[PDB]
RNA sequence: CGCCUGGUCA
RNA sequence: AGACCAGGC
């Protein structure tokens, strides 16, 4: 079935946070990527077996995350890319406020 | 999950400027003379010289043994022996590393006394001079301020060569025997 | 050399080990992961000090699971070489292609041609051995070498040193 | 302040901001004819000193920009003559409770 | 569009209407900070009836043959006729009571009375009344102090917001205004005595429940009034089944929209 | 999620930095060349030519292989290429901004074209907003078309100051299809019209000013101008752009892996022409192709109508439409989407089910599922729901143990024996009491929603209380409606702490009430009530004996 | 900052109540914990299911759980089921 | 004088009807579009232009246009949108999400 | 509006 | 997987 747009306004409305993140991730997409902690992309080569991991480019291989989001959001992501925009991903807050 | 260190820089994309680590007193970043405590001040770099090292670990893994039996409720080839135990008591055993921090440090150790390694930082302290220097010149042992100068050329210019020699005189004189 | 560095890790702990003696399980796992690990950033940690005083801060529940996570602050001895650093150690294994010398946690080898000219190698020996004028270096030999460069490696590092400058070589 | 009947020549006027510290005001007669701020509909509002404000910041845990905005062009933004930064209290009755009181801050 | 345009509000932890920026958009929820699910349309007595009746019901003269309190109600009625001390409590408390009547017809000048406001008190006195089973026979046992002190000493508890400072406590004061008049309005000394013949015990138990009942009332930092508002527009808005002006769902496209060229554009001058 | 552990630690996004694509990074990240157009056949042998799609990147035929990093299509994303442009193209959407930049900045040398100097421009750099500067600086040298070498100071309008050099004049510019052409004023007259090479473009904003890219709203590191231009091109990985095999011999690829096999095409006959017989100016009239096949790729609803019809006619969705609004990626695939765990038939009334129950089919109720975690407080009842089988009802369908391992209880040739072991998780049926969603479009309250308490009957109908009917705004003429069931202990939570019916009953849309009596049991209840209605004994004494909170007190 | 984010015990200005989000989240939050086969703190009455639970062991506030809460500028306040009044 | 008319009118709409809306949720809504500055309506033209998260206003009405010139000025998205985190797949800063819960090692002995 | 069933198109 | 048409409240 479909839980769609003024669904997710109700259990906003509700402030049912948790079940609502469930139905979008557990529920449907909810994809495990790595990332670069050095440039905002799923770069990375996780190679999950022997723990090689690297990221030629940005070159790393120490500092790489690992994080969960919709396989939906994945490929916003990678087809962004593809028209040349740079939608970085960062594990860590910065600019405060 | 490795384990991050006090000091969160600003990685804005463009990471290439990895300096080179020589005796040019150009350690890593994460060893700079300016680091941070976990209180968040600041505190000079901590440079333990050999031997000194091997009292700050036994001192920790014996303090350990202790609070690990708080709760447990509810002369050289001599020390070899006596470490190894404080090691299968206190250690992960499979830390073969240790094992190996500790003969090494254990053998090339200096000095046996909590007093003699007292006064040997004490002096040394009074140079002004760089914590990686003040370490080697307390591990290394020299008899001409050529020998230590050239050594540690991260020296040279710091410090005359008969200052040096006087320094690396009264450290054979505490360098305890055997 | 050896230093004593500020750190802090992250450890995910399970609702299982959620009782009394927590902050006991916490700390050791902390050693588990850390006691003899190796960085290039911090190169070979060997010993978590103050034991005691091991910081856990309270320790936030992750929200799908009920794994809290708790960043451990604590302080240890660590020690990464570095290339034009010098210190002496005793020779380990030694071939036709140079000797592997060990200091500390870490084994430096010297190239057969990173020595002087007048040691040569002789193969016929027991044990294996490098000859000289009036010096032989073998297994037990105690030496003191100036580490050139540096390779960081899986949970190692190795280093390549000479015993061709002055007041370098056995002791 | 200045009163003109009918206008002031684009001549004139570009000779106001050119004095500082010193400021100088345009107002139309037909504009002043009655008091806008007597209206059914406008609440009075109110100045802030510059420690008022810096108050009312330090009480909220605010940064400047999230403050509800009133246009410097704004008739009674004029009326009392605010100035880029000056901030105002808006004090007006409510069906909710009496009285309800809330800031503005001049863009 | 109204979902979209507010989903980021909702009220922060500090009683505040903000967004995804931290812009306050309202700084205290509703000007009340009450939770809409908590209120009910009470009357504010204080407003109607002709300044004659005002008097007969709110005023009370301890100096006076008949405009005292019939000791027939008060268990202390004759020992108190005359007490100036008391006479000042008294009128203190009539001096207020007065001030909120100029008040209101200044906020509400329709005359309409009748408002939406936390803590239903019509009701939560007539169970104090069969509760304890008060018959409106024999006298009370409240001091006149008992009453006007323990009233005014209400008030100091109904919090909305608890800043320890001037500019936040006095946006208490503000938040709570309104309802206060509504509270004098039905613990004004005659009114407690007369027509709802209270005890100590029945009095007490009634501002007990007032404070509990109104901290209840108050919207929980938490809250995500911006699809909340939204949808309680929004959704009327689709039961729209349809003195010549620009009626309802158009009109309101046009609003919303900030149109200059209005089909109606009227204008009434008084 | 997403299978398989990982020794890499996992965190939240906190931040979204938006930039562009250096040409650099583009080969940086790339791991495969892509020189080739077509497929794969290695000359019809099936596998993938380091040509397109896959000369390293990512795979098909369920072949582990992607750089040996395994895995192999799910648990391994894409793997970026990239493809050498032969020449500079512009950046379909950027077009706009690439365009009122050079009337910015002047060619030749490179740089504003009013600096501290002019007041009126003052005024336009102190508006902190990378949006407001850039479109009020844009505002003011939009119209002065000349490259003042000398301007008058903050002192006499005699006395002349001098700054950069070369008043080359400015020449105004006019947007034509996806080219930008420009007219130079000469006086003694006539103009000069001359088309603006992206050659060129890209060079004078490669030279413009450090200070000056921010000045104009843009980013040292992120966003600089000279990248709304693209020179090298990043290829996305076959998941972006899957195939689609009908078995074996047969084909299936994308729209998209068509565009690039276009763009590559007309890129390689350009160089061909810049190494070849270069007829200089016949170059140019295929240099345009490239320019568009690299701008409908991205972008294919413009302006310059050529759509660019696929053969057959059908459009040809550019990547933009793929994310457009509605039935579209960001509003249409991430701000909703399908769900596992849910159910719909049609609603009837049933006055015998209190108000938060809903009456739930046997059907469904052994479809839906529900994860639970082998406790000591409920292993017994938990390993007779499992012998129970998928079949019977209270049951259950699926165990799994902690080795991340599914056990299909309806096919397992171990079904009947298993014991649970603490800590694993045996998926069982909805039973009476589980907290579910229920709902009824379109959704509009927040009470379109409300937690009921599941309880299993037979028949294929919702059966829900009446008066819980105007919350949903549902009648029973054919009405359908939907059924969430909850899944981790915290979720269910959720409902019935904040979303079960009794709660929605006061509605805070209006303070009062959002529920009551209808129909029958309106009426009735007026009827029952009238003075002149009384009731005897026999009836009495059943009607006491259903309000099943009676005290038993004729 | 840190710790310049932390505001005191004292000094404390959020509702001293349970906001009805927190309550409803630490009873879902301490059940799936349950759920996990971590240690329950009261005396199970011969309860079994977890939020049956929960809400258990929050009626005696033994719930070794802090609720932090964040002000719109990033500083927050430290509070304890043991404190916080269980209206509701 | 505005806000106090906008709001008027509104009201007056719903009014017109014989329905019944507190206050509070017109007023919040003729607040939002008045806070900023002046008249901002709640259209693809006014309240979607604001200083929001770019992810946010991405979702509605001008998705791809708004993204291009998102990196071209290389935006900073906060991640405190309701929409953001739904975009990502993470807890979204609402009622149930409005804080963080943690164990007390301390009391969490004391406990036994 | 949104949601669902068609199938139909080949 | 999509574009059209039929249907449903
Ligand atoms: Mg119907
Ligand atoms: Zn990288
Ligand atoms: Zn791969
Ligand atoms: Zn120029």
């Amino acid at each position: 079935l479909r839980f769609g747009e003024m669904e997710r306004d109700c259990m906003i409305a509700h402030g049912a946070a948790s079940f609502l993140k469930e139905r979008l991730m557990e529920a449907s997409d909810a994809f495990r990527v790595h990332i670069c902690g050095i440039c905002g992309l799923m770069t990375v080569i996780a190679k999950l077996n022997h723990n090689q991991f690297e990221c030629k480019g940005c070159d790393n291989k120490i500092d790489i995350y690992q994080i969960h989001i919709p396989y939906a959001a994945k490929l916003l992501f990678q087809e962004l890319m593809a028209m040349n925009i740079t939608p970085r991903l960062y594990t860590d807050r910065s600019r405060d406020f | 999950v490795s384990t991050s260190t006090f000091q969160t820089r600003r990685r804005r994309l463009k990471k290439v400027e990895e300096e080179e680590n020589a005796a040019t007193l150009q350690l890593g970043q994460e060893f700079q003379l300016k680091q941070i405590n976990h209180q968040g001040e600041e505190e000079e770099l901590i440079a333990l010289n050999l031997s000194e090292a091997r009292l700050v670990i036994k001192e920790a893994l014996v303090e350990r043994r202790r609070a690990f039996k708080r709760s447990q409720k509810k002369t050289r080839e001599k020390e070899l022996e006596s470490i190894d135990v404080l090691l299968e008591q206190t250690t992960g055993g499979n830390n073969k590393d240790l094992k190996n921090t500790m003969q090494y440090l254990t053998n090339f150790s200096r000095f046996r006394d909590q007093e003699t390694v007292g006064a040997v930082i004490q002096l040394l302290k009074s140079t002004g001079l760089h914590p990686f220097e003040v370490a080697q010149l307390g591990s290394l042992a020299c008899d001409t301020a050529d020998e230590a100068k050239t050594l540690i050329p991260s020296l040279n210019n710091k410090i005359s060569d008969d200052e040096l020699e006087r320094i690396l005189k009264e450290l054979s004189n505490l360098e305890t025997l055997y | 050399m050896f230093f004593i560095k500020d750190l802090s890790l992250n450890i995910t702990l399970h609702p299982s080990f959620f009782g009394p003696r927590m902050k006991q399980y916490l700390k050791t796992k902390l050693l588990e992961e850390v006691e003899g690990s190796c960085t290039g950033k911090f190169g070979y940690i060997l010993c978590v000090l103050d034991y005691d005083n091991i910081d856990i801060q309270r320790g936030r529940i992750l929200p799908t699971d009920g794994s809290a996570e708790f960043n451990v602050k604590y302080r240890a001895v660590v020690f990464k070489p570095f290339k034009g650093e010098v210190v002496d150690g005793t020779v380990v294994s030694c071939s036709q292609h140079g000797f592997e010398v060990q200091v500390g946690p870490m084994k430096v080898f010297v190239t057969k041609h990173l020595m002087p000219q007048d040691l040569t190698f002789n193969a016929g020996s027991n044990p294996p051995s490098y000859q000289s004028s009036e010096d032989v270096i073998t297994i037990k030999s105690r030496i003191r070498v100036k580490i050139e460069g540096c390779i960081s490696q899986v949970s190692s590092i190795h280093a390549i040193g000479s015993i061709k400058e002055d007041y370098l070589g056995a002791i | 302040i200045f009163v003109y009947q009918n206008n002031i020549t684009p001549s004139a006027m570009k000779l106001v901001p050119s004095i500082p510290p010193a400021t100088i005001e345009t107002f139309n007669e037909a504009a002043l004819v009655v008091n806008i701020t007597h209206h059914e509909l406008v609440p009075k509002h109110i100045r802030l000193s510059s420690d008022e404000k810096r108050e009312l910041l330090k009480r909220y845990r605010l940064k400047e920009s999230q403050l509800p905005r009133i246009q410097r062009a704004d008739p009674v933004a004029l009326y009392l003559g605010l100035k880029r930064g000056e901030v105002v209290k808006i004090i007006r009755k409510s069906e909710t409770s009496g009285r309800y009181a809330s800031y503005r801050i001049c863009m | 569009r109204l979902v979209k345009a507010l989903e980021d509000i909702m009220v922060h932890y500090d009683n505040t209407t903000r967004n995804s920026l931290g812009n306050v958009i309202q700084f205290i929820y509703g000007e009340d900070g009450m939770d809409a699910a908590h209120i009910e349309k009470q009357s504010l007595d204080t407003i109607g009836g002709s300044d004659a009746a005002f008097e007969k019901r709110y005023r009370v003269d301890l100096l006076n043959t008949d405009h005292t309190l019939d000791p027939s109600l008060l268990e202390s009625g004759s020992e108190i006729l005359g007490d100036l001390k008391l006479q000042v409590l008294l009128d203190e408390e009539y001096k207020q009571l007065v001030k909120d009547r100029k008040f209101l017809r200044e906020v509400f000048v329709d005359g309409e009375a009748n408002w939406p406001l936390p803590v239903n008190i019509r009701r939560i006195i007539q169970n104090a009344q069969q509760t304890f089973h008060i018959d409106h026979t024999k006298p009370s046992d409240l001091t006149i102090k008992d009453i006007v002190l323990g009233v005014k000493d209400l008030q100091e508890n109904l919090l909305v917001l608890r800043g320890k400072n001037e500019i936040i406590q006095n946006a208490q004061r503000d938040a709570v205004t309104l309802f206060c008049c509504l509270l004098r309005s039905r613990l004004a000394t005659r009114r407690v005595l007369q027509e709802y013949r209270l005890t100590k015990q029945a009095f007490d138990w009634v501002l007990s429940n007032i404070e509990a009942q109104f901290l209840r009332s108050v919207v929980h930092p938490g809250e995500m009034v911006g699809v909340l508002a939204a949808q309680s527009i929004g959704e009327p808005a689709t039961q729209m089944t349809l003195k010549k002006v620009t009626s309802g769902v158009p009109r309101l496209k046009e609003i919303l929209n900030v149109a200059k060229n209005m089909k109606t554009p009227s204008l009434t001058v008084y | 999620v997403g299978q398989q552990y990982s020794s890499a630690p996992l965190r939240t996004v906190k931040e979204v930095q938006f930039g562009l694509f250096s040409p650099e990074e583009v080969r940086a990240i790339s791991v495969a060349k892509i020189r080739f157009p077509e497929t794969m056949d290695e000359t019809q042998t099936r596998a993938k030519i380091g040509g397109l799609n896959d000369p390293r990147l990512g795979s098909i035929d369920r072949n582990l292989k992607c750089q040996t990093c395994q895995e192999g299509m799910n648990e391994c994303p894409g793997h970026f290429g990239h493809i050498d442009l032969a020449k500079p193209v512009f950046h379909v959407g950027f077009i706009a901004k690439i365009k009122k930049v050079c009337e910015c900045v002047c060619m030749h040398c490179g740089k504003l074209l009013l600096d501290e100097h002019n007041e009126l421009m003052r005024q336009a750099l102190a508006i902190k907003d990378s949006k407001k500067r850039f479109a009020a600086i844009w505002t003011l040298c939009k119209t002065k078309m000349v490259c003042e070498t000398d301007v008058p100071s903050e002192d006499d309008p005699t006395q002349l100051v001098s700054r950069g050099g070369c008043g080359n004049t400015q020449p105004t510019i006019r947007k034509d299809g996806l080219k930008l052409v420009g007219s130079w004023k000469k006086d003694r007259d006539e103009p000069e019209l001359r088309v603006l090479s992206t050659e060129e473009i890209l060079n004078i904003f490669k030279h413009i000013s450090v200070k000056d890219f921010t000045s104009l709203g843009f980013n040292e590191v992120f966003s600089r101008p000279e990248w709304m231009i693209l020179t090298c091109l990043p290829v996305p990985p076959p998941p972006v752009r899957p195939s689609i095999s009908f078995n074996e011999s047969q084909r299936g690829e994308d729209d998209l892996t068509f565009k690039l096999a276009d763009i590559l095409k007309a890129n390689i006959s350009l160089e061909t022409l810049e190494h070849n017989g270069a007829p200089h100016h016949a170059i140019e009239e295929a240099e345009s192709l490239l320019q568009f096949h690299v701008a409908t790729y991205m972008d294919n609803d413009i302006a310059g109508q050529p759509q660019a019809l696929q053969k057959s006619g059908r459009p040809v969705k550019s990547i933009r439409a793929r994310l457009k609004g509605k039935e579209g990626r960001i509003r249409g695939n991430l701000m909703g989407k399908r769900v596992d765990f849910s159910a719909r038939t049609v609603i009837s009334g049933d006055p015998n089910l209190e108000l938060d129950q809903v009456g739930v089919p046997k059907s469904i109720a052994k479809t839906l599922t529900y994860p639970e975690v082998v406790t000591p407080y409920n292993i017994d009842r938990l390993t007779q729901l499992v012998r129970n089988g998928p079949n019977e009802h209270p049951g259950a369908k699926y165990v799994i143990r902690d080795s991340g391992d599914r056990i299909d209880l309806r096919y397992s040739k171990r079904a009947g024996d298993i014991q649970l072991q603490y800590g694993w998780k045996v998926e069982r049926h909805i039973m009476d009491n589980d907290p579910v969603l229920f709902n009824r479009q379109p959704s509009l309250h927040k009470m379109s929603m409300m937690a009921h308490r599941v309880k299993v009957i037979p028949y294929s109908t919702f059966r829900l209380n009446l008066s819980v009917t105007s919350p949903y705004n549902a009648d029973f003429d054919g009405d359908e409606m939907n059924l969430h069931v909850p899944q981790s202990e915290e979720t269910r939570a959720e409902l019935s702490q904040l979303c079960a019916v009794p709660l929605q009953i006061v509605s805070p849309q209006s303070n009062k009430p959002c529920m009551g009596i209808v129909q029958d049991t309106l009426c009735g209840i007026r009827k029952l009530t009238l003075r002149d209605t009384f009731i005897e004994l026999d009836q009495v004494l059943n009607m006491l004996y259903w309000v099943p909170d009676w005290d038993g007190v004729i | 900052t840190l710790k310049e984010k932390a505001i005191p015990k004292d000094q404390r200005a959020t509702t001293p109540y349970m906001t009805k989000y927190e309550r409803a989240r630490i009873l879902g939050t301490r059940a799936l914990q349950i759920s996990m086969n971590a240690p329950v703190f009261v005396d199970l009455e011969g309860e079994t299911d977890p939020l049956r639970i929960a809400m258990k062991e929050l009626a005696e506030k033994k719930i070794p759980l802090v609720i932090r809460r964040y002000l719109p500028d990033g500083s927050f306040e430290d509070w304890s089921v043991e404190e916080l009044i269980v209206d509701l | 004088a505005g806000r106090a008319a906008l709001y008027k009118e509104v009201y007056n709409v719903i009014a017109s009807d014989g329905s019944y809306v507190n206050y509070r949720h017109m007023a919040l809504l003729v607040d939002v579009m008045t806070t900023q500055g002046g008249l901002t309506s709640v259209t693809r033209h006014g309240f979607n232009r604001s200083n929001t998260g770019a992810l946010m206003r991405c979702s509605f009405e001008e998705t791809v246009e708004i993204l291009f010139e998102a990196g071209a000025s290389a935006e900073l998205d906060d991640c405190r949108g309701v929409s953001e985190n739904v975009i990502l797949g993470q807890m979204a800063p609402i009622g149930t999400g409005a804080f963080d819960v943690m164990i007390d090692e301390e009391s969490l002995v004391k406990y036994m």
